[PDB]
C-alpha cells in the first residue's frame, strides 16, 4: 500500500529554478532507490536520474536530485528551465517485489 | 570488591546442581556478570554472561538451552541451576565480571573472579566407609623402627581427613593422594613410623572423619600374633 | 547473457506510468497486486524474445504498453523500447461511411 | 577450537621469553583486543594486561603485550619463581558469538634432581579377606622424583588388571610418597604361592616378596 | 567479520528478492563486482523499523550518534531485510540491547561497551539506582504481531578497503551464456578460436 505522491501540474517560467517532489506515504524514501523519468508527448519515457544524486550520461548537470528522508519526500531540482523540458516527470520506486511509480 | 563461591559439590548424572556467587560490598549491580569454567585436559569456554540491572539472559550459540542463570538484586547473588549432568562435566566454574571501556577493539575482559566450585559427576555414590587397620610382621620389622596404619576402602565422595589419636601424633605421619577406579572410586592410606618400643605399652587408633556423609568411625590397630 | 531484466511498463493516455511485472531469463516472476493472477509472461531463448499474456481485458486497460530493457532489478529501465498502442473496443471492425 | 598455542616453551632464567598466538580474521584479524591471563595451577586466574595499551594495578611492568596485525605477541624480562603457570589467549570471536580461551602453554623446563627410592609391601590383614576383595599395597616412599612405574607379578605372568598408580605429594623433607594398589579376590590370592610388585627407577629396580602361607 | 584470500560474486546477493530496503552509496550497484578492492567489513546488527531511517551517511538521532558513527566518505553499501518470524517470541523478546545514553561524540567504525552508569549532574551515585544517573543500556521492545515500523530489522553494512596492497577480492568474468550454432569466438584455457 505505498504510493509516491507528486505534483500534479507545475509550471515555471524560464530561467529559473523549480523543486519538484514525490512523497512516499508508507515506507520512507530513503529505503529504495528513486528514479526520476522524462517522457515527451507520443514518445517512450527516459531516465534523467538514477541513485538519487547521480546523472546518466547525456542528461545536462541541471538535473540535481535531493532525499529529504525525514519528511519521506524524494525532491529533484532543476535549474535553467528551458523549451525541450516541458515533459511529464515521474518517479519510481521498489517498495517489496513492486515496482511503484509516481 | 571481593566475591566468594561455594566449596565442593558432588551431584548425580541426571539430577540438578544449584550454585551460588556471593559479592560483598558493592559494584554487583552496575556490570554484567559471567561465569567462566576451566577443566583439566583441554582449554577454557565460556557459556553465557547476565547482566544483572536489567535481566537480560546472553549466552554462546556453543550451548544449548539447558543451563539457566538468575540473579537477585535483593541481597547481591546470583544463582546457577545446571540439569541433565553428562560425564565430561567434571571442571570448576568462576565468577566473573565485565568491566566495558571505549576504544577499537571493545573486548570482554574479565578483572574479576571468583574462587571455584569443584562440581564433579560420576558413578559410585556415597555409600558406608571400610577402615582396615594394618600390623607389622616379624619379617618385615628387622631394625629399631616399623611401618603401620590403617587403609581406607569405599568411601565416597572427597576429602577424608585422617587423624591420630585425635592429633596427638604429628611427628612422621603422612596422608597418600587418592587415585580414580576403573567403577570411580577413590581410596588412600596413612603410614606413620614409630619405635617397636611403643608398640606394647602405647595403642593406635585411627580417627575417620567423613564431612559429607557425616559418620566418625574409629577402629582400633592389634600386632599380628603368627607373624 | 549479462544478467538482466525484462519488464513491461504501461502508461494510459493522459495518465501516469503503471508497471504491470518483471520477468528474468529463468522462471522468476513478480507482478502487480493491482494486476495479480492475470499477467503471465513467457520467455523463449530460442527465438530471443518474451511474451506477455493478459487475461479477462477490460475497457479501463487502453494504454500505451512499453517493452523497457531493466538494467538494475530496484533501478532505472535504461532502455525504453516504442510504446504500441492498445484500444478496447466492443464492436465488429466495420469500414467508414 | 578456532584458537590454537605451542604445547611448551623453554627459556632461561635472565633472557626474554616470548609467545606467538594465531587464529582467525574473525575474531582478532578484525580489530578486537587480546585479554592475556595466568592459570595457576591452585589459585583463580587474575588479570595480567587488557588491551595491550594499559597497565592495571598490581601488576609489575615486565610483562609487554602487542598485537602484530593479526598474531599477538606477550613478551617477559627474565624468569621469577612464579612463572610456574598457564597462559591462555582470550579474545571476542564473532563467529562463536562470545569469548573463546586458546589452548595453554607450560612454563617449566627441569628441577627434579634424582635420588634412591625404597618400597615396602604390605600383605592384607585377617580383616579383609571377609569382604570378598582383596586390596594388595605396595608402598613407594622416600624417592625424588615422583616418576615412579608399577608393575604387578605373581611369579608365573603379569597382571595387567586392576593395576594403578596414585601421583605422588610433597613429604615434610621436600621428598615424594606414593602408594599402589591391586584389587583381587581372596579365592584366588590363597591359590597363587606368592604376590610381589616390581617398580623401576632410573634402572634401579627394587623386588619385595611376601607369602599368604 | 573480515574476507581474506577469498573470492566471491555480489548478484547472488541481490537477486534474492526478498530484501525490503537497500542502500549502497560510493559506488555503482551495478558496477562493483568488477571493480576491485583489498577487503570487505561486514557489520551486522539488528535494529527497529523507525531507526534505518537515522543509518545513512550525514545523519543524526540516538542510534546513528551513540552506536555507529556513518563518516562522509562511506562508501559501503547497507543491505536489510525483515525476518521477524524467528528474532522474535510471545511474552516479549528483550534478548537485543541498544544504547541509550553517551557522555560525547565517537569516532567512526568504533564499538563501545562501556556498561559504566552515565552521569548527568554533578553528584556521584557510586553505581546505584538512585538520583541524577541512569544506566545507558535499554532493553528493546521487539514484538512478532508489530506493524512495519517497529518490527527488528537485520542491518548488515558492507564497507571497502582503498590501500597500497592487492586485491584479496576480485570480481572475474562471469559464466557467460553458452552460445551455440554460431560463429563465435572463445578462448577456453588454451586457443582463441572463433567457430560454431
Amino acid at each position: 500500500n505505498f504510493m509516491l505522491t507528486q505534483p500534479h501540474s507545475v509550471s515555471e517560467s524560464p530561467g529559473k529554478t523549480v523543486t519538484i517532489s514525490c512523497t512516499g506515504s508508507s515506507g520512507s524514501i530513503a529505503s529504495n532507490y528513486v528514479q526520476w523519468y522524462q517522457q515527451r508527448p507520443g514518445s517512450a519515457p527516459t531516465t534523467v536520474i538514477y541513485e538519487d544524486n547521480q546523472r546518466p550520461s547525456g542528461v545536462p548537470d541541471r538535473f540535481s536530485g535531493s532525499i529529504d528522508s525525514s519528511s519521506n519526500s524524494a525532491s529533484l531540482t532543476i535549474s535553467g528551465l528551458k523549451t525541450e523540458d516541458e515533459a511529464d516527470y515521474y518517479c519510481q520506486s521498489y517498495d517489496s517485489s513492486n515496482v511503484v511509480f509516481g | 570488591v571481593q566475591l566468594v563461591e561455594s566449596g565442593a559439590e558432588v551431584k548425580k548424572p541426571g539430577s540438578s546442581v544449584k550454585v551460588s556467587c556471593k559479592a560483598s560490598g558493592g559494584t554487583f549491580s552496575s556490570y554484567a556478570i559471567s561465569w567462566v569454567r576451566q577443566a583439566p585436559g583441554q582449554g577454557l569456554e565460556w557459556m553465557g554472561g547476565i547482566i544483572p540491572i536489567l535481566g537480560i539472559a546472553n549466552y554462546a550459540q556453543k550451548f544449548q538451552g539447558r543451563v539457566t542463570i538468575t540473579a537477585d538484586k535483593s541481597t547481591s547473588t546470583a544463582y546457577m541451576e545446571l540439569s541433565s549432568l553428562r560425564s565430561e562435566d567434571t571442571a570448576v566454574y568462576y565468577c566473573a565480571r565485565e568491566n566495558g571501556y571505549s576504544g577499537y577493539g571493545a573486548a570482554a575482559n574479565f578483572d574479576l573472579w571468583g574462587r571455584g566450585t569443584l562440581v564433579t559427576v560420576s558413578s559410585a555414590s556415597t555409600k558406608g566407609p571400610s577402615v582396615f587397620p594394618l600390623a607389622p610382621s616379624s619379617k618385615s620389622t628387622s631394625g629399631g623402627t616399623a611401618a603401620l596404619g590403617c587403609l581406607v576402602k569405599d568411601y565416597f565422595p572427597e576429602p577424608v581427613t585422617v587423624s591420630w589419636n585425635s592429633g596427638a601424633l604429628t611427628s612422621g605421619v603422612h596422608t597418600f593422594p587418592a587415585v580414580l577406579q576403573s567403577s570411580g572410586l577413590y581410596s588412600l592410606s596413612s603410614v606413620v613410623t614409630v619405635p617397636s618400643s611403643s608398640l606394647g605399652t602405647q595403642t593406635y587408633i585411627c580417627n575417620v572423619n567423613h564431612k559429607p556423609s557425616n559418620t566418625k568411625v574409629d577402629k582400633k590397630v592389634e600386632p599380628k600374633s603368627c607373624d | 547473457s549479462g544478467g538482466y531484466f525484462w519488464s513491461w511498463i504501461r502508461q494510459p493516455p493522459g495518465k501516469g506510468l503503471e508497471w504491470i511485472g518483471c520477468i528474468y531469463y529463468s522462471g522468476s516472476t513478480n507482478y502487480n497486486p493491482s494486476l495479480k493472477s492475470r499477467v503471465t509472461i513467457s520467455v523463449d531463448t530460442s527465438k530471443d524474445q518474451f511474451s506477455l499474456k493478459l487475461s479477462s481485458v477490460t475497457a479501463a486497460d487502453t494504454a500505451v504498453y512499453y517493452c523497457a530493457r531493466q538494467l538494475w532489478l530496484r533501478g532505472r529501465f535504461d532502455y525504453w523500447g516504442q510504446g504500441t498502442l492498445v484500444t478496447v473496443s466492443s464492436a465488429s471492425t466495420k469500414g467508414p461511411s | 577450537s578456532v584458537l590454537t598455542q605451542p604445547p611448551s616453551v623453554s627459556g632461561a632464567p635472565g633472557q626474554r621469553v616470548t609467545i606467538s598466538c594465531t587464529g582467525s580474521s574473525s575474531n582478532i584479524g578484525a580489530g578486537y583486543d587480546v585479554h592475556w591471563y595466568q592459570q595457576l595451577p591452585g589459585t583463580a586466574p587474575k588479570l595480567l594486561i587488557y588491551g595491550n595499551s594499559n597497565r592495571p594495578s598490581g601488576v609489575p611492568d615486565r610483562f609487554s603485550g602487542s598485537k602484530s596485525g593479526t598474531s599477538a605477541s606477550l613478551a617477559i624480562t627474565g624468569l621469577q619463581a612464579e612463572d610456574e603457570a598457564d597462559y591462555y589467549c582470550q579474545s571476542y570471536d564473532s563467529s562463536l558469538s562470545g569469548s573463546v580461551f586458546g589452548g595453554g602453554t607450560k612454563l617449566t623446563v627441569l628441577g627434579q634432581p634424582k635420588a634412591a627410592p625404597s618400597v615396602t609391601l604390605f600383605p592384607p590383614s585377617s580383616e579383609e579377606l571377609q569382604a570378598n576383595k582383596a586390596t594388595l599395597v605396595c608402598l613407594i616412599s622416600d624417592f625424588y622424583p615422583g616418576a615412579v612405574t608399577v608393575a604387578w607379578k605373581a611369579d608365573s605372568s603379569p597382571v595387567k588388571a586392576g593395576v594403578e598408580t596414585t601421583t605422588p605429594s610433597k613429604q615434610s623433607n621436600n621428598k615424594y610418597a606414593a602408594s599402589s594398589y591391586l584389587s583381587l579376590t581372596p579365592e584366588q590370592w590363597k591359590s597363587h604361592r606368592s604376590y610381589s610388585c616390581q617398580v623401576t627407577h632410573e634402572g634401579s629396580t627394587v623386588e619385595k616378596t611376601v607369602a599368604p602361607t | 567479520k573480515r574476507i581474506s584470500n577469498c573470492v566471491a560474486d555480489y548478484s547472488v546477493l541481490y537477486n534474492s528478492a526478498s530484501f525490503s530496503t537497500f542502500k549502497c552509496y560510493g559506488v555503482s550497484p551495478t558496477k562493483l563486482n568488477d571493480l576491485c578492492f583489498t577487503n570487505v567489513y561486514a557489520d551486522s546488527f539488528v535494529i527497529r523499523g523507525d531507526e534505518v531511517r537515522q543509518i545513512a551517511p550525514g545523519q543524526t538521532g540516538k542510534i546513528a550518534d551513540y552506536n555507529y558513527k556513518l563518516p562522509d566518505d562511506f562508501t559501503g553499501c547497507v543491505i536489510a531485510w525483515n525476518s521477524n518470524n524467528l528474532d522474535s517470541k510471545v511474552g516479549g523478546n528483550y534478548n537485543y540491547l541498544y544504547r541509550l545514553f553517551r557522555k560525547s561524540n565517537l569516532k567512526p567504525f568504533e564499538r563501545d561497551i562501556s556498561t559504566e552508569i552515565y552521569q548527568a549532574g554533578s553528584t556521584p551515585c557510586n553505581g546505584v539506582e538512585g538520583f541524577n544517573c541512569y544506566f545507558p543500556l535499554q532493553s528493546y521492545g521487539f514484538q512478532p504481531t508489530n506493524g512495519v515500523g517497529y518490527q527488528p530489522y537485520r542491518v548488515v553494512v558492507l564497507s571497502f578497503e582503498l590501500l597500497h596492497a592487492p586485491a584479496t577480492v576480485c570480481g572475474p568474468k562471469k559464466s557467460t551464456n553458452l552460445v551455440k550454432n554460431k560463429c563465435v569466438n572463445f578462448n577456453f584455457n588454451g586457443l582463441t578460436g572463433t567457430g560454431v
